[PDB]
């Protein structure tokens, strides 16, 4: 292939040939099979609002039109509702033929943290254009939990590519035949992900609702917080359904156990038809090898962050909430 | 002054 | 002739 | 043409041939040039949540599976944050090649009223399948102003079509040559793009309006009876050409582009998708043939309801906010009294 | 005794003499030991704000100065955040020496429904002046749950009295000695919060759920508790974070008694007003805890979150003399 | 007198005597005629919630049961968050001397929730007679985010021996000789009532805090453009105002008030109507307030409704101004 998603060797090939740069030496686990994690610098700027730089504008110029600097050396709490712009440790000198896109880490999404990667001259967030040279910034806004971040915190990741090597309806059905994509007949349209509101285990746990009032989650020290201090576990108590209320954040799971085979990457996409009623937020990248060589058998369920938009909505078990779009690795 | 209920403006 | 905001 | 949007003459023919029904004679002004206003029935159902009927499900069954009944014979107040389902007076028995879609009336958007049309067996809102036979329902949730509604209230409209006779780039760019689509040579066709005017209008520099809270109730049948200053706050350009969009607020704003829809075309306003995660045009609707008709200038500005999502956003002048998409009429409208569109 | 509170017999006497009037004959359980339940009439007025009538002003005249009429004959949903004025079925023509005051019913409180009794010429809510003649109105605003109310719905109650025969610090402590008022801070007696637990699971109380169906105030028992309430359990430190837009049903550590010749009333602990409040503080009837019984308490915090802690004083129970024993 | 409020001269003598202690020398203007401004120290603790220390408890014990913020340069404190800040000042009061704390009127104007706490406190803003120990300010911005630093002054403390209050004779007597209101006064101290008619051609009755804004620097808070933080309110139709409970209002009394030099005053909320609306951030008035220059000055008032929207009407009584004796005349 002349087109597809750069693997991690090909990413390490960019740091060497100075198409990617960084303030410090990369972390050992910072390059991922099909993406790079982006790291926070030492300063955050508290702003009044989010903004688009626009054509002919450096972020740093716009940022000076606007406000209060926070030091992230030791670690600062970013509060819910507030907006911060953070220069990232990584910057780009991409080949004319190579472009990039950004998405939050699944752990960032789990914590309901709003993030946008902004680029110089940007007219849309999270899209790096072909042949981009310059700095990267992260806009950050905690929505449910206040968080502590610092220099080197990793909230976001970037996927590089030459062209768009997407798979079509028979290419996906073929791939499913040889390498299992759903553990079982896949709804090809990439693959449709539906919601499981039936439950799991002896108690029948459906997922979790984030608590509106909590203490601060350290983003680099996550295995050290207790669940019921941050979450309301949801259970089956009747018909297979959940009312999604507008102020609330839900962590739920797909019915499907999905598998992204070794030479492919994937990306979670919203279900456009129903984006008006409810959205899967924080839909991110899937690495080659997701659900691959595991204790249960092929495939693992996708963790999904759901919110209703304006009005309460009765989510029903089996509802199509999205689709995993598959893509060829270079 | 357009009014909030303006038609053509 | 008196401005907004109006109470 | 054998594909396009049904004009009012056709909509009226559909009523005369019982392919579109109603509980009473239509209002004289109920049929628009390229759509029909829908009227509320006599009962509203207060619901805990909005729902999708789903395949092989009647709307009335789901309702019966849930629920306070409100009588609209005189007038009921619908409160903000509350969800109501209302059977509509109009019902359908569509020809198998004929489909339809629904959008709020523009005055509905100015009052920040969330609405969705639902059909029996529905998988999507505001879409009536080709050949649909059945009742229609309006879901209503007021967002900023509490409202009064009754039997006959018109919040929504339905446009009928055979096929999907949208214009592509070239067709749009040629129609702008022949007719004037934007009073400016020449527009950003993509349909035609709409950008925000934040520079100000008149001596005081008025940019638009923000909705107020704890207002009186708005009667949706008598909207011109309400003083502007006790529902909307005027907003004035003071500094740079920009506006901080607070996500809890709603804003009535205006396009820079003066736009025209020729009499053999209808349009529909769409959100600018690249930026839906930042801010959106809400209550995008139908434009009728003859909108911004040449007068001595061509074209009218579009009034836009803009809301930011999740986070505050500094909206800047010239920012693209939507896309006006053009579609062929099946025939030329005949107008309100059948004696011409003018 | 010439000053003190009218008992059920005396209130039934007022109705016989037409000093208390109503649009219908009283419900069988309408008259309480030391109070009367008030019933909603056939109309609610949806208004945009609460108000105070003021001197020489009738509620009806000011009401028309500001709006939408709601029929209550069959039942109406009152939505959260909305304000309704409801003319009551009952009205008054009291003796020159007889006054009255009003409080929500405990069931009203538990549903987090804001209520205010208004009279013509009112400069305070919930106080009927001595020798008052005129109509009574209920202001209603559901805070947490939307509600269905109808004609006859009882959300409030009125206690009539002649003079103001309270007990000071002295008689309260005295009356405790003869008859045990707790199972003791007498600044009325202090009441504190039990965040330790009850039974097996360690149940502390209930948090109102922020998103619910509508509660029929006449048929609350049709509702399953878990559709509207989140039970709260003990863990760790005997402490509960009161967050601002939340509502709590909790219980006092003190088991309390009100004796036959006395009435009582829960009042907010003034020192912590700015921190947290007991809401919906109402009337205690003579013969409450006939040993003693625990007070069920409604708690909110004012705008900043507050760690309420086991033992924290949250209210005062103030004692007043009855004119006679109730029947 | 042997009972009353300490004047500046006495407050300096406390500092001289190590009864009032500080981490640094006091600011030149830190002592007021009848009060002391309290200063922030170097650290703030971000806390989950407000708390009362209670019997036998040190505030630092409860604090270490957080996230620590450095105030040496400036920190932004976000709205809806609670911070506990050790103050620069501490006490070793005599047995007969108590103190109380109110916010500074400037703190009030910015809708900053504040509480002074002490070791073993069962009540806020009250320092027991003979209190020895540290002081802490609980801070929570309600409308504007703020920047504070070491040395910032948000609160003040008034020291007293006994509690030398006044009555309806004394208050009317004092209004006889010295003028308490430029008007005659409603004495129960005097009722303060709200002015909603307007001021000038435009009819400006006050301001409402604006609900998304730049951070306000509390030390440099006469620096900003007023339309950036406030919505002016203009009377139109009836002389009345709907108080939305989500909203913050700066309004003004009808009465021009005056505190003679041998008296101190304190604004208190009007208790009959407090379940319906409240004057927030009621504070201290120094002796000499409204001294003839036209005698008497108007009270600026912060008002909010409790829970339900309320129509506040012209001439509504919104509070009471309570008078008290100075021990001696401000030096």
């Amino acid at each position: 292939r002349t087109t597809g998603i750069l693997a991690d060797g090909a990413i390490r090939a960019l740091f060497a040939g100075d198409k990617l740069k960084s303030e410090a030496d990369l972390d050992v686990d910072q390059v991922q099979p099909a993406s790079l994690d982006l790291r926070l610098g030492s300063k955050a700027y508290r702003v009044r609002a989010s903004f688009m730089p626009g054509p002919g504008t450096r972020v740093i110029d716009k940022l000076n039109r606007f406000l209060h600097e926070v030091d992230l050396s030791q670690g600062a709490v970013l509060e819910t509702g507030c907006v911060y712009i953070v220069p990232l440790m990584e910057s780009l000198a991409l080949p004319a033929d190579m472009s990039a896109s950004a998405n939050p880490k699944s752990s960032t999404g789990r914590l309901d943290i709003f993030t946008r990667v902004m680029t110089d001259n940007a007219q849309e967030f999270d899209k790096i254009p072909a042949g981009y040279t310059g700095p990267l910034y992260l806009e950050i806004s905690p929505r449910t939990f206040p968080i502590v971040v610092r220099r080197g915190s990793r909230l976001s990741q970037i996927r590089f590519r030459i062209g768009h090597a997407l798979l079509n309806e028979s290419e996906v059905l073929k791939l499913h035949e040889t390498e299992t994509l759903v553990a079982e007949n896949p709804n090809v349209t990439g693959i449709a992900l539906s919601i499981d509101l039936k439950g799991f285990g002896e108690n029948g746990l459906i997922g979790y609702r984030g608590k509106h009032h909590t203490a601060v989650v350290d983003v680099d020290k996550k295995a050290q917080h207790d669940v019921l201090d941050f979450w309301e576990p949801l259970f089956a108590r009747g018909r297979a359904e959940l009312i999604l209320d507008p102020d609330e954040f839900y962590i739920l799971v797909s019915r499907e156990a999905v598998h992204v085979p070794p030479l492919y990457a994937a990306e979670m996409t919203p279900f456009d038809p129903l984006v008006g009623e409810f959205r899967v937020h924080y839909a991110g990248f899937f690495d080659p090898g997701f659900g691959h060589a595991q204790a249960g058998g092929t495939g693992s369920r996708a963790v999904l962050e759901v919110r209703s938009h304006e009005v309460p909505f009765i989510l029903e078990h089996g509802q199509i909430v999205g689709r995993l779009v598959y893509e060829h690795m270079l | 002054v357009e009014v909030p209920l303006a038609g053509a403006v | 002739s008196n401005p907004a905001c109006v109470a």
